RNA sequence: GCGAAUGCCGGCAUGAGUAACGAUAAAGAGGGUGAGAAUCCCUCUCGCCGUAAGCCCAAGGGUUCCUACGCAAUGGUCGUCAGCGUAGGGUUAGGCGGGACCUAAGGUGAAGCCGAAAGGCGUAGCCGAAGGGCAGCCGGUUAAUAUUCCGGCCCUUCCCGCAGGUGCGAUGGGGGGACGCUCUAGGCUAGGGGGACCGGAGCCAUGGACGAGCCCGGCCAGAAGCGCAGGGUGGGAGGUAGGCAAAUCCGCCUCCCAACAAGCUCUGCGUGGUGGGGAAGCCCGUACGGGUGACAACCCCCCGAAGCCAGGGAGCCAAGAAAAGCCUCUAAGCACAACCUGCGGGAACCCGUACCGCAAACCGACACAGGUGGGCGGGUGCAAGAGCACUCAGGCGCGCGGGAGAACCCUCGCCAAGGAACUCUGCAAGUUGGCCCCGUAACUUCGGGAGAAGGGGUGCUCCCUGGGGUGAUGAGCCCCGGGGAGCCGCAGUGAACAGGCUCUGGCGACUGUUUACCAAAAACACAGCUCUCUGCGAACUCGUAAGAGGAGGUAUAGGGAGCGACGCUUGCCCGGUGCCGGAAGGUCAAGGGGAGGGGUGCAAGCCCCGAACCGAAGCCCCGGUGAACGGCGGCCGUAACUAUAACGGUCCUAAGGUAGCGAAAUUCCUUGUCGGGUAAGUUCCGACCUGCACGAAAAGCGUAACGACCGGAGCGCUGUCUCGGCGAGGGACCCGGUGAAAUUGAACUGGCCGUGAAGAUGCGGCCUACCCGUGGCAGGACGAAAAGACCCCGUGGAGCUUUACUGCAGCCUGGUGUUGGCUCUUGGUCGCGGCGCGGCUGGGGGCCUAACCCUCGGAUGGGGGGACAGCGCUUGGCGGGCAGUUUGACUGGGGCG
RNA sequence: GCGAGCUAGCCCUGGCCAGGGUGAAGCUGGGGUGAGACCCAGUGGAGGCCCGAACCGGUGGGGGAUGCAAACCCCUCGGAU
RNA sequence: GUGGUUCGUGGAGCCAUGGGGGAAUCUGGGCGGACCACCGCCUAAGGCUAAGUACUCCGGGUGACCGAUAGCGCACCAGU
RNA sequence: GAGCCGGUAGCGGGCGUGGAUCCCUGGAUGUCCGAAUGGGGGAACCCGGCCGGCGGGAACGCCGGUCACCGCGCUUUUGCGCGGGGGGAACCUGGGGAACUGAAACAUCUCAGUACCCAGAGGAGAGGAAAGAGAAAUCGACUCCCUGAGUAGCGGCGAGCG
RNA sequence: UUCUAG
RNA sequence: GCGGAUUUAGCUCAGUUGGGAGAGCGCCAGACUGAAGAUCUGGAGGUCCUGUGUUCGAUCCACAGAAUUCGCACCA
């Protein structure tokens, strides 16, 4: 059927991971947002 | 098999040897290993001739010996050439398997004339050089695609056309 | 302050005890446990797999895995069962995988390069993998682990010591690891098969046979020593105008040994010696059986790989990735202590394992007949083969069971007699389907259209005969004819997997590719043609300037394009348009450059307006331009006993349709008129051709082969149809268990003929009219779905278009700047047709050159160009490439009018 | 700001196409001429080539429409170095 | 050639600058809105400077502010 | 000031007026990530020099401590010793910077220099002793509140801005 | 430039 | 059924102060020639569509109607 979903341990990881998110401009930026506006985790923490 | 290797020799006194035939699939051009003196190669350009038994070269000196090539300054006139040596030294300046190269058609100071193999015609410069001799691909046209694509086979791209598309897609298009 | 917003939120009823149990691969019986078992445990019949419904490696998911307790909810019923609850416990590695090694894409990235800032790029080096590389295997052993735990057998790297050895000693160099595809020799395990040849546990019941009889097996792994087997390279001297920046390495030339020689990396024997070994098996559960003791056996011939040796060999073209090891060596230290070796002792980590794993544990929100990558996949039969029917090992019976067999939908099976007429349509289905022999038409780009079309063969028995693997060849095996005789059934690829063919036409040649959830086509794609921009630092595409792309390409090339084999052939017009060329003349921006006026000024002055002339592209004007846009006439007369026409008369246009074709899918008058096909034929197919509106390049006529394309016809054959009529399995119906769903103000909702806002159960008159239900059948409740997509209306919105409006991107362009020298020159001007001079200032031609840029070619120097130009500022211009707005009202429907 | 574990592509690097059929370049031999063209016979094994599994697809009909499913099941079909 | 200013090209200045020319050191040199005379102001083209206004994460106070569908959405194993 | 081992009430055991529980403030520890900075990296993991005990090395040899990124000055010498950077609800200035919508269209205009993004200062920045303002020869830092004033005024002189 | 047959 | 234009001496066509009308090719007479024809020489000739209106007078200026050629008849 192929959905959408098979995730990617290797991917998805990668593609996204804490480091990223910060080497970006942008990713850090709502990341911190997140971090207080928010609370809660984070992606790689996924 | 998916490389380059030489074009432009600039180190003479040197001895030419016609290394072999290595017609070569990547650029039109058919070369053959160039056997120089110390033992040092080159897969050399493939201006059609000078046998298997290599046997040439060049240098700030001369020998028109077919193949082979020197500065403009050093060539004669209603000569036959490619080794291109548009700029002083940027090696070939033109005639990639484009056999019917320039024709050193008449010379003046600084400034030595050429048939521009291609369609068209004006001058180079000084020492700028050119190897004289034909190229060697065998009128490297023609030859059917039957049944298939050879395209594809191309590695070459079926970036395929189009055209009349339905939409209004890409640059002037 | 609330019915009331298809309102929000929450609960709660509906339909409704009807609809569903997630594949029609079925079950049934005996015992056992339990409060209670169709749904659990043992056992015995039976059905489904079997290329899977097999074990395996992965990726993903992470305790789901085992064991003892337990069922409240999740398990679409139960449930003592669980991949559910609680508790305990389970997965160990110098040699397996990941790192402690290597790089391509790519990503990072000190230096370097450009951005308004954030940022962009990016060398070397680093990150980066089932690509490279690397040192093991078989058995046992628990409730779970295992190449890790046991044990038996096989190794590797580092370190210290001594023993022996030799210029060791970088990674800098050189080989070097290193490879495409299609195909195939030689050899060998995996794997399979016959053995009545060896071992052993019992049998035969029945008619028969104790017999080469039935049933199990007769293997797995290994130091090197060792013969079948290949598999990779040659051996010395010297020159090294000297390279691979530095010398001995390898590269290149010369003379001798230049073999089936010797060399160094996998299979067989084996065999050290170990294990396994089923059928046991006295103690013991004689049964959740098997844990563990006879003896086993331990052998032969047969078939044989789609990747085992191996980096093979042969062919081919589109011509097949980079860093550990091996040898050469500088720095450099060893050179009685540096590296190679030998023996002996010493050292060896970090994190990964359970079980699921063509899947209820993985994605689809669910135990959803959806997808998900690699490994032999057991046999018997069919020409072969992971296709097929039955079954081996192992897996499972779909997680809802009984019971009737009505209509009715599903899936499937059958028919006489006719045999498409059913119908838009042979849509479906049915014919036909497999191998061998015979036999094969029009046409052809001679390859093909042929599997064409059309027959005939096939089964099991015995006879004599010929072949290739069988180490000679002598129980063994295979390809095979042969021809003769003969037996049986309706049938002899017996079942199962398996073209219906033909005749014709149109388009597009063809294999293709594409609109995932309608459409695979005449749509794009093409191999192939033609115009065509481009000389490199290209031209176009991204980019704010770097820069990449292009392309380490270089005119047999790179980009732009309209058609789209091949054949035949593409004619007529450049008045407008785009463009290419021209640039003498008109024009005209910024600007130079002065007449002259103006304001204030006691005055020198001090600000503007300023115009004659010089002045850019552009536009105007001349030409060239059609596989550039685009276009390619009208009516009157005339031989025509009747009709254009052979001719003739003309008015306008840039000429004014040519060759081929034609009611074509461009022809509405039309089912046009003639012909054929038929019982009739508005589809076809041929021919005319007054072509309502074909036409050569978005080609034109045709064209073999080719198409899940479209349309036309004939045989062959069948419930498609003349109505069918029977049947088989599945719901529907009755039982037990569970138990939804949109819509709905509310309701005990009959027909009539009339009516109302003009198509009423509810209003009037009337007629039939008991109360409820279940199996049904669709008509009405203007039924449900959705605040019509068709419509108009809002001076709503969003996409594409051009001579819409404006504006920007880019491109061309005058003067100005970091854009420096030297000379050759003509024009204006005012002053003193003129000439002499003079300040003024305008045009322009030259190598140079010190910026600039580029250049490189081995260093910073040379080289090329050079006052360019890049590039900054203002000028002007093109400019739908893009961005933003706009394009009225009326309207006895919107529009056109 | 967020995304190519959707899908269209493109770069890098592996894996994969059971069987069978058709029989062009070639090379071997023979063939009347000077050599040859060129013929034939053998060998030979190409092709986006044919017949077909897995695998890739998803026309043509059948079911399904509060499905098994927000595209699936059935018969059928094309591609098959 | 743009800015800001109330100034949207205007009779349109001051200050700030994108390009090009490129003055003066006290009778110097801008200014008081085109310019000019005279008057009047100011002295640039470098720098530091607490206090007076803004804002609630935090802690307190107070409520013609709420009461579990109101209040921050979240009154306590919620940005879960 | 005399009770306690936190919300856990429960089992099993215990500290305490020769000043416990806890309230304060200053401590010493502060494992791994995170600007990370020793090096690599799919965060929370895996790799390296110097010192280090010497450590079981029973008749045989390891963690701990450590240390070191890079841009900033500059005592330059061979460069030794100081600052930064990352945050942070809201608020501040600079750097850059838009359509809707109003004008009952819409190109001028408006929303605005707003919303957003970026950089960076602070606890507050902003700004700040005048080549200023205006004209009574009058005033004087900057800022902020009221007022001046919806005035003088800008303009398809329209909506508005002001 | 053209102007039938006998 | 609506909009534009046209209906002139046999035929194709020109004319906006409108006030007075042609061009090229036909047709009859005279020459050239034995003869026709092409070709030089002169003339004959029209409701500028049918019927009306403004105006001194218009066919050219205007309003209806028959015949003529062309466009429009599209959305469900």
């Amino acid at each position: 059927m192929k959905r959408t979903y098979q995730p990617n341990n290797r991917k998805r990881a990668k593609t996204h991971g804490f480091r990223a998110r910060m080497k970006t401009k942008s990713g850090r930026n709502i990341l911190a947002r997140r971090r207080a506006k928010g609370r809660h985790q984070l992606t790689v923490s996924d | 098999q998916y490389r380059i290797i030489d074009f432009k020799r600039d180190k003479d006194g040197i001895p030419g040897r016609v290394a072999t035939i290595e017609y070569d699939p990547n650029r039109s051009a058919n070369i053959a290993l160039i056997n120089y003196a110390d033992g040092e190669k080159r897969y050399i350009i493939a201006p059609k001739n000078l046998k298997v038994g290599m046997e040439i070269m060049s240098g700030p000196d001369a020998d028109i010996k077919i193949g082979n090539a020197l500065p403009l300054e050093n060539i004669p006139v209603g000569t036959l050439v490619h080794n291109i040596e548009l700029k002083p030294g940027r090696g070939g300046q033109l005639v990639r398997a484009a056999g019917t190269s320039a024709q050193v058609l008449g010379k003046e100071g600084k400034y030595v004339i050429v048939r521009l193999a291609s369609g068209e015609v004006r001058m180079i410069l000084g020492k700028c050089r050119a190897t004289v001799g034909e190229v060697g691909n065998g009128g490297r046209t023609d030859k059917p695609f039957v049944k298939a694509g050879n395209k594809h086979h191309k590695m070459k791209a079926p970036n395929v056309r189009g055209v009349a598309m339905n939409a209004v897609d890409h640059p002037f298009g």
